[PDB]
């Protein structure tokens, strides 16, 4: 949930398939 | 020159509801008893009831700056009445001319308060004065503003003395 | 992500009436109180950090006019703001302590620093100290005389009862109580401590993680503000208290806090939740601004592995810190539980423990993951036998522990276990600390913070006239004030011509008009112009820029170099 990471760690959570995880993502970003 | 009997007809002209009367025998009281107030007053003479009831005598005579005065003299200073009677507009007192007599610092700082919310600039800055007397500081030894306090307790009863008799 | 490194330093300065008393130094307590935030500055000016500083002024006036300098406001403004205090209203300390506090949790739910429902993190801090300078004076209202604090509750800030103090983690309240008397005071000046006051502040202060300073002498002042610059750190106050028999004490129960040192904090590990977490609760407990965190004063061992990310909290001194490097023991650790954090345990699984330094100079908490050590041999074995391969067993006995995992801890599991080596461990799935109605209510909380914040913050400027009348009685019309902005154009409106300056002000608008021949048509001459402001008086750096540049050739202050 980096500043230089929340892109990649959204992007990531986005290509494992989870409906739900880039939600969470989302809002650290 | 009985005191005990002063107080009496004080009463009597309490409970008949003419309070200038009463004021004038309740004064008559305390000056026998401290040589025309030279001395403090006796608590004895001088009890909180008796000092309550000169209250309401000064209230309902509209001298409201003297209600405030009076609500000083109290073991527990009677905040609750002293500002009602302050917010008052109809006095019938000589007001700031009695702010000298005022030696509590919350007096005089909701008397600030209330001349500034009112715009009368002149009389808030004559509280401000009052204020910053260092005698008046809140943090002095005791004894001195218990002198302070004290002179001021005899020269508003004096005053008082030659207003109602 | 949070800029820790911006301390907020908000002056609460006592406006009431009580503060126009005259020490002996022949000013009074609001002109002690503006040279003792100018002193402060001064004095925290010598620290480098010392820049980035955020300094806000709130005073006891009404909410409209309470704010003088808050967010989004300059030095300049502070310092004008600072000089023309003066002292007219009530001791209003309990809503004025409100509206600070307000102030400063404005911005928190709309940047989300208060993690809610998610884990405490220590790293997530905005910190900030409020130094209320004041008297002893009791405080008072339009109705009486208040004999105790207590902060009004009206009007709720939204989300105000997701924690159930207005003040917060990561602040601090600070009273300076001027006790100046106004005879030179025969004391020596005595190099004691401090002393304590005894006002109705004192209580919020302690209660704040803070203290209340009693001042009688400058030297005293002197003293409380250079301890007050020592006091400005970044860091949160946590609520220790100690579970368990001894090994009614003043390091049986303590507010202390505990440092963050940025570079930008950097975290991993919250500090566990007062309640478990549940997907059915339509509404989030309320939370204690500081956690209750229990102690077991047992000397464990301090297990730690080598890869594992470990957050360290450097203690402040505190009698506990005395405690703790006086039984003289750096190799073992006192276990840290949050009471209510686990599933059914009442006092909970540890999540940390209290580490005396090797040279027995500081206490450090250490803040582990939830249950550490059932998890901690778990992560060992995972890497040293099986090389991040999990088994059967293993995997049982990883699930088994995140059934009493909370899930707001999934999150910083799943990153640490990720920059181990183990990406794949666990299932990337959201954390099911919050129903949908909280996160719901949580984003309508941000939007409404927002809107709050933005009126909140263009209200600051006082862009108001004052009541410049007196309302006339019977026994509507009203008896009109001077004003400030009403500057005389006497040259413009005859109305503002005295009658004693009629003639003489006549011929010299008469030649101002008639001799304007290749001259200058301007306003009043000796007032819109030669009576400028003083700070600008002699700004000749500014005033020579408006005269044409000239031909190249080749104590502390007197106006000049």
């Amino acid at each position: 949930v980096l500043p230089t990471v929340l892109l990649d760690e959204i992007e990531a959570a986005e290509l494992e398939g989870n409906d739900d995880r880039i939600e969470g993502v989302l809002c650290g970003a | 020159n009985n005191h005990s009997w002063l107080i009496i007809q004080a009463d009597i002209y309490f409970a008949t509801n003419q309070y200038s009367a009463a004021l004038h025998y309740y004064l008559q009281a305390g000056a026998v008893c401290s040589d025309f107030f030279n001395k403090a007053v006796p608590p004895d003479v001088y009890t909180d009831q008796v000092i309550k009831r000169m209250i309401k005598c000064c209230s309902l005579l509209n001298c409201h700056t003297q209600v405030a005065i009076l609500c000083q003299f109290l073991r527990e200073i009677d905040y609750k009445t002293a500002f009602k009677s302050l917010q008052e507009q109809n006095s019938h007192d000589a007001m700031d001319s009695y702010y000298d007599y005022i030696w509590d610092v919350t007096i005089l700082e909701y008397l600030t308060y209330l001349h500034h919310k009112r715009g009368e600039t002149d009389k808030r800055q004559i509280a401000i004065k009052a204020i910053g007397q260092t005698e008046l500081n809140a943090s002095n030894p005791e004894e001195v503003l218990q002198l302070a306090a004290q002179r001021r307790k005899k020269k508003f009863l004096q005053a008082m003395a030659k207003l109602y008799f | 992500y949070f800029q820790s490194n911006m301390p907020i330093l908000l002056f609460l300065i006592d406006t009431s009436a009580s503060m126009n008393q005259r020490s002996h130094l022949g000013t009074t307590y609001l002109d002690t109180a503006k040279g003792a935030v100018e002193t402060f500055m001064k004095l925290r000016a010598r620290d480098p950090a010392s820049r980035g500083d955020r300094y806000m002024l709130v005073t006891f006036e009404e909410p409209p006019y309470a704010i003088k300098a808050g967010w989004k406001e300059n030095h300049a403004t502070f310092m004008n703001e600072l000089k023309n205090l003066q002292a007219e209203g009530l001791t209003t300390l309990g809503q004025s302590l409100r509206t600070a506090f307000d102030l400063l949790n404005l911005n928190r739910l709309v940047t989300g620093i208060d993690n809610y429902g998610q884990g405490r993190n220590p790293f997530f801090l905005e910190p900030a100290i409020i130094i209320t300078i004041t008297d002893g004076s009791k405080l008072t209202t339009t109705s009486g005389v208040q004999d105790e604090l207590h902060l009004p509750l009206n009007s709720p800030l939204p989300g105000s009862e997701l924690t159930k103090e207005p003040f917060r983690w990561d602040q601090r309240l600070f009273a300076l109580v001027l006790r100046l008397p106004g005879t030179m005071s025969v004391e020596s000046e005595q190099l004691t401590g401090v002393p304590l006051d005894d006002s109705a502040i004192t209580p919020m202060c302690e209660v704040t993680g803070g203290r209340s300073y009693s001042v009688c002498s400058p030297r005293m002042l002197n003293q409380c503000l250079e301890s007050l610059v020592q006091k400005v750190q970044s860091g949160v106050v946590i609520n220790f208290e100690k579970a368990g028999p001894d090994p009614s004490q003043p390091w049986h129960s303590c507010h202390k806090l505990i440092y963050v040192r940025p570079n930008v904090p950097i975290g991993h590990w919250p500090v566990p939740e007062s309640f478990w977490p549940d997907q059915n609760s339509p509404t989030l407990p309320p939370r204690t601004s500081h956690p209750v965190v229990k102690f077991s004063c047992t000397d464990c061992e301090p297990m730690v592995i080598d890869k594992l990310p470990f957050d360290k909290y450097e203690l402040e001194p505190s009698p506990l810190t005395q405690f703790i490097l006086e039984r003289k023991s750096p190799q073992t650790c006192w276990q840290v539980y949050v009471s209510n954090s686990a599933k059914y345990s009442e006092l909970g699984h540890p999540f940390g423990y209290l580490k005396a330094s090797t040279a027995l100079n500081c206490v450090n908490l250490f803040v582990m993951p939830y249950n550490y050590p059932v998890l901690l041999p778990l992560l060992d074995d995972l890497f040293k036998v099986h090389k991040a391969k999990p088994t059967l067993k293993w995997r049982q006995s990883f699930e088994s522990y995140l059934k009493t995992m909370p899930p707001y801890y999934l999150g910083p599991l799943k990153k640490a276990v990720r920059m181990m080596g183990a990406p794949n461990l666990i299932a990337d799935s959201m954390e099911y600390g919050l129903s949908y109605s909280v996160i719901s209510y949580l984003k309508k909380l941000s939007q409404q913070a927002k809107i709050e914040s933005d009126r909140v913050i263009g209200s600051v400027g006082k862009k108001v006239v004052q009541e410049t009348g007196i309302k006339v009685r019977s026994r509507g019309f009203q008896v009109a004030l001077l004003n400030k902005d009403l500057k005389p154009q006497t040259f413009r409106n005859a109305y503002d011509i005295p009658r004693r300056n009629l003639l003489d002000h006549l011929t010299r608008m008469r030649s101002n008009l008639l001799k304007s021949t290749r001259r200058f048509l301007k306003g009043q001459d000796e007032d819109q112009v030669h009576s400028v402001p003083i700070a600008q008086m002699g700004n000749y750096q500014e005033y020579l820029k408006q005269v044409p540049s000239p031909l190249r050739e080749l104590m502390m202050i007197d106006e000049a170099d």
